[PDB]
């Protein structure tokens, strides 16, 4: 995006409602100028 | 401010990093200094000579 690299991806949290059920949460991150990530 | 828009922020970093990506050699090009960043809310541009 915009030439940079970003991963994407998504996580799954286990919660509990007894029943259990997930939690669903996406993530975006990228790299900086120096290498590292952010 | 009254009838004034001071620009707080900048878009400039934004778009560098796509220059940014042939290197320095790019980066502090006369070039990249003549980035442009979008007008303060409503209004237009207009040359009073």
């Amino acid at each position: 995006y915009k030439s940079r690299l970003y991963l994407l991806w998504l996580e799954q949290k286990e919660i509990t409602k007894t029943e259990t059920d997930y939690r669903y949460e996406l993530k975006l991150a990228h790299i900086r100028y120096d290498g590292t990530w952010n | 401010w009254q009838s004034y828009r001071t620009r707080l922020n900048t878009l400039f970093a934004r778009q560098l990093v796509a220059r940014a990506t042939t290197g320095i050699d790019t980066i502090l090009s006369m070039e990249t200094q003549n980035i442009q960043e979008p007008q303060l809310g409503k209004g237009f541009y207009a040359t009073f000579v």
